[PDB]
């Protein structure tokens, strides 16, 4: 669904897209694999930033679309406090941490989005039912008016007959 | 303090001593410990809160003693002991499947995990 | 309510409970029931007759019979004729109950007659003075002043609904004239709830001066609980709060309780205990299948343990603090087993 | 332990009462069978009589 | 009436709450209730004793067969003989029951006073600090027996000593 809306606005910009996710609730397997493909296919570490958009479920009556930036390995490198998070050259923490937070941030984003989506679905479908009720009632009045009119012509028919 | 958490359940979000296996071998954290990041190697973990000791099997992750003495442990899923011989037999099958080459590497991680489990 | 959904059966049940009261020597409790079979096939009335003989109710019954084949003038005058019989009892200070079944077909007969007299049709092709006719009949059911004797005639007209259309001219008119309606809910009937009534659409405006004092006390709650059960029905049609679920259980047990296989009447002194238990939600624990079993068992238990309590409830007519005390203990003990 | 024992003390006598009472009631209920035969005979008699 | 029986029954149900070994005991009680209610509904159901040959023979023109069944009911006035016969079996049960009851009662009464005494003995005698280890050996030669076998075995750690008398060791 989000593929369709963006695909209209820019189709070239769509380079890699992912389908067959939406059915299930967010899961690590999915996030990890999507991340893995994102790294391999799009080489996203060389992209100046990453930004992910999702739907923050502001309240369980609302959803505000929100985004956050996935901090790349360069960011981790050049963050000043990192010595008060001491680690050795060996087992270079940026090169694991980037990838690890690619999934962790993505999975969390996914969870927030899906939670907003299903919540909204309940809300919307409820409002739909209400809107349908109003339309039911509007056609009911028309039905009643039409029903009444049939009666009137029939009564006239009986009288017209009787008079003869 | 410990803040063991997963995107599944929050385990141990003071937890006096925690013993962890990291790519730096094994690391133990006690009360005020210096604030580090350590990538957690896939692990057999002991968590002690006072004298009581609880025994996680952990999918590897990240450990971060924060300077507010909060040991943020982040891992996908983790005690291990209730899960526990057919897994070692099927792991031997996965080792034979390591004949098939990423699939070999996957199967190798599986063999590593069996060895790590089998120790307990 | 809806056509032949054991419409007659709902009515017949009252007559059978009235057999008990009739046996009673108080002659205000001797309601000499009258069933007015209007356009009802002789076979249908034959079933009624045999049922009446079986429950020994023939010995105060009157069946004025205007059968399906019988002429529309006879059908027209049939409740009027019947009413005069009723006046004799009423005027004599006695009480009696007259059940007009069904005035909808009575209406059709008057229509047939009026058209044959070339007297004009009116709304819903029914005569306009059908209203006048019905009002005349229904003004003969009356609780007479004591100078004119205590006696009364009670009536319960039965109106057959064409798919629940109470908007129909003959229903609208009667609803205004009468005080109360019982609106039997056909969906419930189809869903196998016998009696089938929605009490959202049943009302009585003769109120609690026609309710036993004891029964009033333990049924303010009952009305409210069932109302909630209805409203909170749609909160089950979703994964939702424990509070709703508590209501639903309490409601479901109550709903199940008010079922009753037709042609079994009940004494008021056994209406009250069953309602007391349900009101106190002591049937919540009792699983639905065991609800049916519980009722009769509780009653027999009440007879073995203290049929004095039942008799006492009956004669006081009001649940004393002492009766509610003894009852609370007793209900608990039975419920426990 | 004292609590447990105290239950048993009161029980031991009182149970013997119910034991007797329960079987006694059952014995009386036997005699009700003879009642049943009186009841039965009458019901049958009314039915034959009705047929006449 | 029935209420005397039932008062003990429900009392026994709430006593059975306190002690449950019952299997079919409650089913026997259930049975005794069942037949008690069965006789009551029988006795309330009870038909008219004799043919109403006052009305219904004088109804009938087919007379003298109402007189036949009148005489048949009065013939069959023995409708069935006594069903009180239990007086041997009720006593058999009562003797065994009484035996069991009294045995139990006597045992628990003994134990109750023994427990009162036991509570008193711990209360009026109890060393708090001082107490010779010899006084404990005097109270249990089990002590010296365990010590001698443990020395013979070469176990100088006592299992459980650690787990409630935490180690004090240089290491």
């Amino acid at each position: 669904k989000i593929k369709m809306q963006l695909l209209r606005t820019h189709p070239n910009n769509i380079k890699l897209s992912i389908n067959g996710i939406g059915k299930d609730a967010p899961t690590f397997q999915e996030s990890a694999l999507i991340a893995d493909k994102l790294l391999s296919v799009m080489k996203a570490g060389t992209y100046p930033k990453i930004s992910i958009f999702y739907n923050d479920p502001v309240s369980s009556l609302s959803f505000e679309p929100s985004e956050k930036p996935i901090f790349n390995a360069k960011t981790i490198e050049q963050s000043p406090s990192f010595g008060k998070f001491e680690i050795d050259t060996d087992a270079n923490v940026p090169r694991d941490l980037f990838e690890y937070t690619l999934a962790n941030q993505m999975l969390t984003a996914m969870a927030q989005g899906y939670a907003a989506e299903i919540s909204a679905r309940r809300n919307a479908m409820d409002n739909a039912s209400k809107n349908a009720g109003d339309m039911i009632n509007r056609y009911s009045i028309l039905y009643n008016r039409t029903r009444q009119a049939v009666i009137t012509n029939e009564l006239v028919d009986i009288i017209t007959g009787a008079s003869s | 303090k410990l803040q063991f958490a997963l995107p599944h359940e929050t385990l141990y979000s003071e937890v006096t001593q925690v013993n962890l296996p990291a790519k730096s071998g094994r690391i133990g954290v006690l009360a005020n410990h210096v604030p580090t990041v350590e990538q957690l190697l896939p692990g057999v973990v002991e968590v002690m809160e006072g004298s009581n000791s609880k025994k996680f099997f952990i999918s590897g992750g990240f450990a971060t003693v924060q300077p507010d003495s909060q040991l943020c442990v982040t891992a996908i899923e983790a005690p291990l002991e209730s899960f526990s011989e057919n897994i070692k037999n099927l792991l031997a099958e996965a080792k034979k499947n390591v004949s098939s080459s990423r699939e070999a590497a996957e199967a190798a991680i599986q063999v590593e995990v069996l060895e790590n489990l089998q120790s307990v | 309510g809806d056509r032949q959904t054991g419409k007659t059966a709902v009515a017949l049940d009252t007559i059978l409970n009235q057999k008990r009261w009739n046996n009673g020597s108080d002659e205000s409790k001797k309601l000499y029931c009258v069933y007015v079979a209007v356009g009802q096939k002789r076979s249908t009335v034959a079933q009624l007759v045999q049922t009446l003989e079986q429950h020994d109710a023939m010995k105060y019954s009157i069946i004025v019979a205007a059968t399906a084949s019988e002429a529309a003038p006879l059908q027209y005058l049939a409740p009027f004729t019947a009413a005069s019989i009723g006046e004799w009892f009423r005027d004599n200070g006695k009480h009696a109950l007259i059940v007009y079944d069904d005035l909808s077909k009575q209406a059709v007969a008057y229509r047939q007659l009026s058209l044959l007299l070339r007297r004009p049709p009116g709304r819903e092709a029914y005569p306009g003075d059908v209203f006048y006719l019905h009002s005349r009949l229904l003004e003969r059911a009356a609780k007479l002043s004591e100078k004119e004797g205590s006696g009364s005639l009670t009536a319960l007209p039965v109106i057959e609904t064409q798919g629940g259309d109470v908007s129909a001219y003959i229903p609208t008119n009667v609803i205004s004239i009468t005080d109360g309606q019982i609106f039997l809910e056909a969906e419930l009937f189809y869903k196998g709830i016998r009696p089938a009534i929605n009490v959202g659409l049943s009302v009585s405006r003769v109120g609690s001066a026609a309710q036993v004092k004891a029964l009033k006390q333990v049924a303010g709650s009952l009305k409210l609980f069932l109302a909630q059960y209805r409203e909170v029905a749609a909160f089950a049609q979703s994964d939702l709060d424990a509070s709703t679920k508590q209501t639903l259980v309490r409601g479901e047990r109550l709903t199940q309780l008010l079922k009753q296989n037709q042609y079994s009447p009940l004494a008021t002194e056994e209406q009250v205990p069953l309602i007391y238990a349900g009101v106190n939600g002591h049937l919540d624990g009792i699983e639905l299948s065991r609800i049916g079993e519980f009722e009769s068992s509780f009653l027999s238990y009440l007879k073995s343990n203290h049929n004095e309590l039942l008799t006492e409830i009956r004669e006081k007519g009001e649940l004393s603090k002492e009766l509610l005390a003894s009852l609370k203990s007793a209900t608990e003990s039975f419920v426990a087993t | 332990r004292i609590d447990s024992v105290s239950q048993l003390q009161n029980v031991a006598e009182t149970t013997k009462v119910l034991f007797d009472v329960s079987k006694e009631t059952v014995e009386l209920e036997s005699e009700a069978f003879e009642l049943k035969q009186k009841v039965e005979l009458a019901h049958e008699a009314k039915a034959v009589l009705d047929s006449w | 009436a029935k209420s005397a029986a039932n008062k003990l029954d429900w009392a026994k149900v709430i006593s059975s709450l306190r002690i449950t070994g019952s299997t079919a005991t409650q089913l026997s009680s259930f049975k005794k209730r069942n037949d008690e209610a069965r006789r009551q509904l029988l006795e309330l159901q009870s038909q008219p004793t004799e043919v109403d040959f006052s009305h219904y023979r004088s109804v009938l023109k087919n007379t003298s067969v109402i007189d036949k069944i009148e005489s048949y009911v009065k013939q069959y006035k023995p409708v069935k003989i006594d069903a009180s016969k239990q007086l041997q079996v009720i006593e058999s049960f009562e003797k065994h029951a009484m035996t069991n009851a009294k045995e139990t009662e006597s045992l628990v009464s003994k134990e109750l006073k023994d427990l009162q005494s036991t509570l008193d003995n711990i209360q009026s005698a109890r060393p708090f600090d001082e107490l010779t280890v010899d006084d404990l050996t005097k109270i249990k030669p089990e002590i010296d027996a365990k010590v001698e076998e443990m020395v013979k075995k070469g176990k100088w750690d006592v299992p459980g000593y650690k787990d409630r008398f935490g180690n004090l060791n240089v290491m």
